[PDB]
């Protein structure tokens, strides 16, 4: 009979061309609000928004997702395990009234690929389509994955969004973007040094750095390195278990490898639950500032 | 010069934010994910000792002055093709006065 | 008085791969060596000693030139003008021990096609046959051309080595490579500032860059930019003159146009004065370093 199937609507009147102005919108206020969280910028917390409005999604009952873009709403917007999130939402919200006409969660999704790739990224294809719904559908709290937790726990957690070993791992290395905070996560510090470039950064530091279990500031335990480097245990986690393990080799030795398998993976989390007709145009690669001469 | 001069107290905050997780600006500095930079002005690219540096940034053998850091700060993945500085680039002109104002200060 | 006949004669049993040896040992060396000249390398000199070997030619009695290779002489290697090129000799002589066979000629004038090759220039096809001759067909000093001068004399001091409009301005655009030094010729500074690689540069700074004439500190005159690059007052000339002008200009836009001239004009005047028996193998073309993994 079947879940919820969520089919893709495009936007009345929309095309490449008018998604490749919301994505020039939030590119160059990326640019220009370069202040923010001590220089590191939107750029992170806009991917990290992009994944969490995607990683709502449960796989058995298709609800959550990017879809409805239900993080507009109460519920979702005061998850905590959503702290931090609401400088990206305010950051989203003048490009909102820029652009009445996008969906939430387009506008969500977007914000992602335009902040991975205006940091150097990959090209990250994109797909618009996604219609806002009612409160009702507004998923409950805590489907957000535990940071202080294992690998099986990781492996166990990204099957309900569909994603195998390599994915999550790929999926993971966006912690080379920003920082934790203490006050959002409990967790404090970065887990490198190149916080807005997107760069495998991730699986270089988890490899070739001396890590140490300590406690930080809100007595939670994390590990960290002599500089000044942090990893949570679920990063940490992709090291000790060994078929994570042969994959962040794989990733810290080959970039452009990290980069293709990121670009699928990320785009496969943003679209996650939606049904995309066949009359439907192909995936929009988005033309970067600096190739468009800024 | 083609530059101007700015506030060394904001370029000290630009620094700290941006550039100090993998520069040090003191003598005798370590040598962390970045060079030490103290004495790179008036100096050539890539030559201070004890690093390993890309073939590209030695290639070029540029005499960094005030004028030429400029270019460099704004993209440096264009100016230097292959090299493996991870930064984004400072895309204001404030910005890039401030900082080189302190880096005068810092590394002299 | 009547012209003197330079035939060219293969070093016994020596073929393709003969030479490409000795490319790859000089090519490899320019590898090795690349602290000299504050990193600007041996490759520069090598293509400044392949010039002035073969510029001493005379077309109207046939002296000279690159067959003889008689810059290994006491009365060529003390000549002012040679100033700096010591340097290139010292380079080439320990690559002359281990290819004993090898003219000098043919050592001296694959050691400029090797240097323009390596740099990233155009593929220059070379001959060989150079045969050593005695030290009296050493030419008199003062056959090399003077840096101070006008156009007019670029021009008729050219005539000299068959070289027409298009081949001197090709030609003079190897002043892309290295730079004057005071302690040798009274001149100081860079034509640009990719130094050791082949690029059509100095054509692009001649035109675009704001010249000034100035004293230097040998109480010489050059022409200077505020970006710290010279040009002679004959390389000047290549933009005063508006024959020579207008083939700057077609250089400075077209760098394909400038590599194949080059690679024409560059192996005319290394084989100028030598007559090539239709017996003789046609000439090579060696790989790169890089075209062989290494
Ligand atoms: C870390 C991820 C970096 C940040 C942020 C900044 N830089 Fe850096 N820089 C880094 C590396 C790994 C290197 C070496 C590059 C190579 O090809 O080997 C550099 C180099 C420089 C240099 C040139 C030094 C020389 O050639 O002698 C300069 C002048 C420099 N970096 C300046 C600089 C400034 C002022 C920054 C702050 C905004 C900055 N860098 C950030 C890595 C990183
Ligand atoms: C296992 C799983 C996981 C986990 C647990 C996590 C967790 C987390 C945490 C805790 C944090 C912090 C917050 C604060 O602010 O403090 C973060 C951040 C984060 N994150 Zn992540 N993650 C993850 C995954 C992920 C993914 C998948 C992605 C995408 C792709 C991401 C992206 C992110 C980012 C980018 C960030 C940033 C933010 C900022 O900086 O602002 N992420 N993260
Ligand atoms: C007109 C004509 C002429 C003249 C005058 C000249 C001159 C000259 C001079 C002066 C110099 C300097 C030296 C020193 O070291 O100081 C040079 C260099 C020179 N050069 Zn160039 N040239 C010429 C031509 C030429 C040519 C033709 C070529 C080739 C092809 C050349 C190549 C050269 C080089 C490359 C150099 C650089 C070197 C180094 O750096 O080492 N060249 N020269």
């Amino acid at each position: 009979t079947t879940p919820l199937v969520h089919v893709a609507s495009v936007e009345k009147g929309r095309s490449y061309e008018d998604f490749q102005k919301v994505y020039n919108a939030i590119a160059l206020k990326l640019r220009e609000d370069d202040e923010y969280d001590n220089y590191i910028g939107y750029g992170p917390v806009l991917v990290r928004l992009a994944w969490h409005i995607s990683g709502t999604w449960d796989k058995h009952d298709n609800t959550g997702g990017s879809y409805g873009g239900t993080y507009r709403f109460k519920k979702e917007f005061n998850d905590p395990s959503n702290a931090g999130l609401q400088n990206g939402f305010k950051f989203l919200e003048p490009i909102h009234k820029e652009f009445p006409w996008i969906s939430s969660g387009d506008l969500f999704s977007l914000g992602g690929v335009t902040a991975v790739q205006e940091m150097q990224g990959p090209k990250i294809p994109w797909r618009c389509g996604r219609v806002d719904t009612p409160e009702d559908t507004t998923p409950d709290n805590g489907r957000l994955p535990d940071a202080d937790k294992d690998a099986g726990y990781v492996r166990t957690f990204f099957q309900r969004l569909n994603m195998n070993d390599r994915e999550v791992v790929a999926l993971m290395g966006a912690h080379a973007l920003g920082k934790t905070h203490l006050k959002n996560s409990g967790y404090e510090g970065p887990w490198g040094a190149a916080n807005n470039v997107f760069t495998n950064e991730f699986y270089l530091n988890l490899l070739n750095e001396d890590w140490k279990l300590e406690k930080n500031d809100a007595n939670n335990e994390q590990w960290d390195s002599k500089s000044g480097y942090m990893m949570l245990p679920t990063d940490y986690s992709l090291i000790q278990d060994p078929k994570y393990l042969s994959i962040v080799k794989e990733y810290a030795n080959d970039q452009d490898k990290f980069f293709k398998d990121f670009s699928k993976a990320f785009e496969k989390l943003l679209e996650n639950g939606i049904t995309f007709p066949k009359d439907a145009p192909s995936p929009f690669i988005f033309k970067t500032l600096e190739e468009q001469g800024l | 010069t083609e530059f101007k001069a700015g506030s060394a107290k904001k370029g000290a905050t630009l620094f700290k934010t941006r550039c100090l997780q993998c520069h040090t600006v003191e003598k005798g500095g370590p040598h962390k994910v970045g060079p030490n930079l103290h004495g790179i002005f008036g100096r050539h690219s890539g030559q201070a000792e004890g690093y390993s540096y890309t073939d590209a940034n030695i290639k070029k053998n540029v005499l960094w002055d005030e004028n030429n850091m400029s270019e460099y700060l704004t993209n440096p993945k264009k100016y230097i093709p292959g090299t493996k500085m991870a930064f984004g680039g400072l895309k204001k002109e404030k910005d890039r006065n401030d900082l080189i104002t302190y880096l005068k200060k810092a590394s002299e």
